[PDB]
RNA sequence: UUAAUUGCGAUAACGAACGAGACCUUAACCUACUAAAUAGUGGUGCUAGCAUUUGCUGGUUAUCCACUUCUUAGAGGGACUAUCGGUUUCAAGCCGAUGGAAGUUUGAGGCAAUAACAGGUCUGUGAUGCCCUUAGACGUUCUGGGCCGCACGCGCGCUACACUGACGGAGCCAGCGAGUCUAACCUUGGCCGAGAGGUCUUGGUAAUCUUGUGAAACUCCGUCGUGCUGGGGAUAGAGCAUUGUAAUUAUUGCUCUUCAACGAGGAAUUCCUAGUAAGCGCAAGUCAUCAGCUUGCGUUGAUUACGUCCCUGCCCUUUGUACACAC
């Protein structure tokens, strides 16, 4: 399956706590903004959580 | 017409294919029908090509197979026995024997004639294996059309080959003859006399 | 056009040169090749055996030309065939060298060939010339 | 001269000889680490101890 | 784990001195098939190969019972007299048929 | 032998101890608007067309 | 157009060599069935003495039988390798020799006989009928006897 | 007066680093030069078990050494040949200088 | 000077280069004329860019195309999508897009990997079997 | 709902931790940055032939100019299921079409939690407690045998039981890798030899030379013919060399000669969902010499499943136990 994982839900509902005049609706964007806030390792996780993040705005939108 | 022999040169057949559709280069693509509509949707008319080896990924999805070309599916199916795995080049070639075959006996299309024979000898009714519990006890159920063109034309390339096997007859003559019989209706044809048996099991066992 | 051996058919070639230097009758046959096995994976000696040594005199004269130098060893190789070691499986094995050799002599002498740098050997003015001209009728002879 | 991969092998199988000896003999001193930078001219092999006055 | 049941010196001994199978032999028995190409091989072979429109190496051993391999110049000879027109041609198998009087 | 093709609506499952008989509900072209539950044996997908060479043999789920 | 028609030139059985030898079969395979003689050898006795290679076995003349017959008789006056020949360098003699259908048995019969006799481990073993040639008979040979 | 420098190791990082540091040092006055030529890596195997008896299942294992090769060639007076020869030799990392 | 262009084919293992550029209409492979390929069965299959969209294209450039890698028919394959992948480079660089993108629908109609390199690749082997997947013949008692 | 104690949820629970996940490697994409004579590509010279034309096929570093599309990484980008129609306490999630190199966490591996096995090992360890011995010793070394021995029974594999074939010609394309300086390795070219091979020489400590390992399975021409035959050379006799101090119980290769069972294999049983199975070959491992084995790589490349617990098993919950070394 793709059930997100839990620290990436974590990671994605304190973006969303946080940013949100920041998150926008668009992917990229929003990839970018994370790449220059969260201080993530990897490439793959990094942007699992902003797919997440945009997942989430589209929902509470 | 296009008789451009630009630079290098180039045979005119190839200019002749060019004008019209792929054509086989001998068998014209359009014309062809199918039997009844239970048939239509796994057995394609309408996606001509040259070539009846191709490298596409058919298994990936559960119908994809189904849009496979059905001279290409018989040039795999002829594939198999072990020893004879890989040379598509032999296995299409003994395929372009066959449609020799078609067309020099009863004069038809050869694409026509094996879509022909693989609506006729296919089993429209098969048995399945149930749990004895005491004692071995079979059902009767109906059967995918797509397994139907799965049964027939496995029978055909199995019958043929049989047929073929220990003979000084060639592989390509005798499938086209078990062809023409399936297509003609003759009970000769292994693939006909196995599908017969088949209903009359299913039949019996109501 | 140019008509090169390489814009020329294979079989059509060999088939040229087998008629070509079976009518001339120039090669220098060794008078030894008529029962060998030309591979120790082979299993029949030679059928044609009359127009044999000129096959593959006209072989390996394409050969030459279609590379830059080739040696008797890679000739070898490319002739050997896989040997039936018995119930054990199948092998390459590198094909007879004296024939080859024999056969590199035969266009040495008649001026195909000629001794070439770096290893090898390369096909010689003539024997291009020659390879070309062959190109000619081969090809109005089907065309 | 030796092959590249072989005197990349020799030198690890350098370090290791002298990791398991060093392992053997600074016993009591604790041996934690060796380095064996190599510079050509002058080899140069850095060892750590948690009681060097012994070492020295 | 129970231990293996040793079976005595002259049990073992027994149980390996007696250590013969057949064939079918199904296939039937061989086509005599003819190697010289006689007179009545010829003329019949002249007179009825233009009635058939499938004409093949298989199919000339299979009924006029002859060699495989002098099908081969029967066939060239044929070829050479123009009494068969060819389609195909390959050689593992060859495809002539008929010279028809249309085409 | 009397032919009816019928062409499916509803897969209503996998039936059968092995899993190789799916259970499906099917109509017909002609005269329409009465239907029957089959079991197909082969992949079966919406909108197939079958030849069934029985009318009156409504049947069960396998075992 | 290569087809001939002879009215009769054609033997069902010969008899070269002490064996029953049956026509039907091309002239270079059909010194297969003499022992001691085989498939290269045949073809190199028939390309030698050009014997129409490509040609049956029954429509065969006698002249050129005869020939055959003689360079079975002997091949060491024709100039032929000393290469192919079963008996190398004989111990008895020392000429190469090449024991035909009637010779192969009997020379076969004699050097195993002196095997035996000099009461060789080869012999001994070849009496015993038991493999001979480092071969492991832990699983290999059940239907022997 | 062709001189080279071959530069060998396991590390990639330290011979990145390595052949940055060469490269802005003969970048230093003009000393024309070609940059860092890739060569492919060269993986070596070597196949082992993982039981040392017999028993156990058959189960292998590959190591593998990676080990780079960059080498640098530089053409100038004999200047060269003296403010490029000081060393920046780090651990595990090998250089060769080569003359003509 | 002359405006050119350059591509790549790939099926599996097979590398070819491709030199399209302006001509009388050359179309050699390797050196060696269209004719002359190697299946005597498949030579249509390099032959099908020649005849989905017409000879005129092919008039006014040429092709000039070397293979290497592979084998048999991982070989024409490759010269098929270089030779395609050329063709339709001089087209989007030196040629109206009018027909450019026609050309390209027809030959993602025919068939997709014209212009896609085919993503099926070998895999590493694993042990216990000879291939893949296929595991070796274990049996108890 | 997910392959997942994966999440949404509810809820005497909260905060949590190991594992899975996450992470790393490899396989593909980049006309984007860096380029590279130990890789090339296009042009400029000499330049062979054909054409005669302007062109084609080529070769040739101290004959030069431009470039990295192809050959190789370094740092990076990219796929997160993105858009759409849906299904969905309509939350997770799930189903189809699109673009797409890449849409079952893209494929495959590496690592892989607690607890346990009287599972294997003192014949890997100068790691070993105890027991046995220590001078005609169970230590070391030397010579010859032995591990191969033969009534038979089983498990991994190879060869075939032929025409989709066998044999002879030709066209004939890859990848993983490996290689010697005082040891003697890959070997190139010439010559002598059917071949096995031998001699004189060539290059290489390695993208530079073996090597483009011109491999086989293949493709195209011929012969054979449904005959245990030209499929099989198993068993065997003779001779020729290599490796080895030492080839006898033939290490192995080479040539001839004998051409046995096998005509599709019952009781039962093994592996597998796409570069998959299967067919074929190659590199390496042991190596003075000896692959029918294993570890990896490459080539041709089917069909059938898109489901289940009926057989063999696995996880969670409930129930029963007179089980505890636990049927």
């Amino acid at each position: 399956g793709r059930v997100r994982t839990k620290t990436v839900k974590r990671a994605s509902k304190a973006l969303i706590e946080r940013y949100y005049p920041k998150l926008t609706l668009d992917f990229q964007t929003n990839k970018r903004l994370c790449d220059e806030i969260a201080t993530i390792q990897s490439k793959r996780l990094r942007n699992k959580i902003a797919g997440y993040t945009t997942h989430l705005m589209k929902r509470i939108q | 017409f296009t008789p451009v022999v630009l630079a290098t040169p180039i045979p005119e057949e190839v200019q002749q294919a060019q004008t019209e559709i792929k054509l086989f280069n001998k068998w014209s693509f359009e014309e062809v029908e199918v039997k009844d509509a239970s048939l239509v949707d796994y057995v394609q008319v309408r996606q001509p090509i040259f070539v009846a080896h191709t490298a596409g990924r058919y298994a990936n999805k559960r119908f994809r197979k189904a849009q496979c070309p059905i001279i290409e599916r018989l040039t795999n199916s002829l594939m198999m026995n072990g020893r004879n795995n890989g040379k598509k080049l032999k296995a299409v070639r003994i395929i372009k024997h066959t449609l020799d075959i078609i067309n020099v006996l009863t004069d038809q299309n050869p694409i026509q004639v094996v879509v022909d024979a693989i609506t006729n000898t296919g089993p429209r009714e098969d048995t399945t294996r149930v749990g004895g519990g005491g004692a071995a006890r079979r059902q009767a159920v109906d059967v995918s059309p797509l397994r139907r063109v799965n049964q027939a034309i496995a029978l055909l390339t199995i019958g043929a080959r049989e047929a073929a096997f220990r003979n000084i007859k060639t592989i390509a003559e005798t499938l086209a003859e078990e062809l023409i019989n399936a297509a003609k209706g003759s009970s000769t044809s292994y693939a006909i006399k196995k599908k017969d048996e088949l209903e009359r099991v299913a039949k019996s066992n109501r | 056009p140019g008509v090169s051996v390489r814009d020329v058919a294979a079989q059509d070639f060999i088939n040229a040169y087998a008629s070509f230097l079976q009518r001339q009758g120039k090669l220098e046959v060794p008078g030894y090749v008529d029962i060998v096995k030309t591979s120790s994976g082979n299993e029949m000696p030679p059928q044609d055996a009359e127009g044999w040594f000129y096959k593959r005199a006209a072989s390996v004269a394409r050969h030459i030309y279609m590379r830059k130098q080739v040696g008797v060893g890679k000739l070898n190789k490319l002739y050997g065939g896989a040997k039936s070691r018995g119930v054990r499986p199948y092998k390459h094995i590198d094909a007879s060298g004296s024939i080859n050799r024999k056969v590199l002599q035969a266009l040495e002498k008649i001026g195909i060939v000629e001794i070439s740098p770096k290893g090898g050997r390369r096909i010689s003015e003539n024997g291009q010339r020659d390879l070309d001209r062959i190109a000619a009728q081969t090809l109005e002879e089907d065309e | 001269l030796i092959s590249k991969k072989r005197k990349l092998v020799a030198d690890g199988v350098f370090y290791a000889e002298l990791n398991e000896f060093f392992t053997r003999e600074l016993a009591e001193e604790g041996y934690s680490g060796v380095e064996v930078r190599v510079t050509p001219t002058k080899t140069e092999v850095i060892i750590r101890a948690t009681r060097t006055q012994d070492v020295l | 784990m129970p231990p293996k049941q040793q079976l005595s010196k002259a049990a073992k001994a027994a149980a390996a001195l007696a250590g013969k199978k057949w064939s079918k032999k199904s296939m039937k028995d061989r086509a005599q098939h003819a190697v010289i190409l006689d007179q009545e091989k010829y003329d019949r072979i002249l007179k009825e190969v233009p009635t058939y429109r499938y004409v093949s190496v298989s199919v000339l051993v299979d009924r006029l019972k002859i060699g495989g391999s002098l099908a081969r110049i029967a066939l060239r000879h044929l070829e050479k007299e123009g009494i068969i027109k060819p389609i195909s041609k390959h050689s593992k198998q060859a495809i002539y048929t008929r010279a028809t009087a249309s085409e | 032998t009397p032919v009816t093709l019928a062409k499916v609506i509803k897969v209503l499952g996998r039936t059968g101890s092995r899993g190789g008989v799916t259970q499906v509900r099917v109509e017909f072209l002609e005269d329409t608007s009465r239907t029957i539950v089959r079991n197909v044996k082969g992949p079966v997908r919406e909108n197939d067309i079958l030849v069934l060479m029985e009318s009156e043999r409504e049947a069960r789920r396998l075992r | 157009s290569l087809v001939v028609q002879e009215q009769g030139s054609f033997q069902h059985i010969l008899r070269l060599l002490n064996t029953n030898v049956d026509g039907n079969i091309k002239i270079v395979y059909a010194l297969t069935t003499i022992k001691g003689v085989g498939r290269r050898y045949s073809n190199l006795v028939c390309k030698k003495a050009d014997v129409d290679l490509h040609k049956r076995a029954g429509e065969l003349t006698q002249e050129e039988l005869e020939r055959i017959v003689q360079i079975m008789q002997n091949p060491t006056h024709y100039k032929i390798p000393a290469w192919f020949l079963n008996r190398q360098n004989d111990i008895t003699d020392g000429k190469d020799y090449h024991t035909l259908a009637n010779n192969v048995e009997s020379k076969l019969r004699d050097d195993l006989e002196r095997l035996k006799k000099i009461r060789a481990h080869r012999g001994i073993r070849h009496f015993w009928g038991l493999r001979v040639r480092g071969q492991h008979t832990k699983t290999t040979g059940r239907r022997r006897a | 007066i062709k001189i080279r420098i071959t530069l060998t190791s396991t590390k990639v990082k330290q011979l990145e680093n390595v052949s940055s540091n060469i490269v802005k040092n003969a970048e230093q006055h003009n000393l024309v030069k070609k940059g860092p030529v890739r060569l492919p890596t060269k993986v070596l195997k070597i196949s082992t078990r993982k039981t040392p008896n017999g028993e156990g299942s058959k189960t292998w294992e590959t190591y593998e050494m990676r080990i780079h090769k960059r080498y640098i060639d530089l053409e100038a007076p004999v200047q060269i040949v003296k403010r490029i020869t000081q060393i920046t030799i780090e651990p595990g990392v090998d250089v060769e200088v080569v003359v003509a | 000077a002359v405006p050119s262009v350059q591509t790549f084919g790939k099926k599996k293992s097979a590398t070819a280069v491709a030199h399209v550029k302006a001509g009388k209409g050359l179309i050699k492979v390797n050196g060696s004329p269209i004719t002359l390929v190697e299946p005597e069965i498949l030579r249509f299959k390099v032959y099908e860019p020649l005849l989905l969209v017409g000879l005129d294209k092919f008039s006014n450039i040429d092709i000039r195309v070397r293979v290497t890698g592979g084998g048999h028919v991982s070989q024409v394959y490759a010269i098929r999508q270089a030779i395609a992948k050329g063709l339709v480079a001089y087209h989007q660089k030196y040629v109206d897009e009018q027909s450019k993108n026609e050309l390209k629908k027809a030959f993602t109609s025919y068939d997709r990997t014209l212009l896609i390199a085919d993503s099926r690749r070998p895999e590493p082997k694993k042990f216990g079997g000879k291939g893949a997947r296929s595991r070796f013949q274990k049996s108890y008692r």
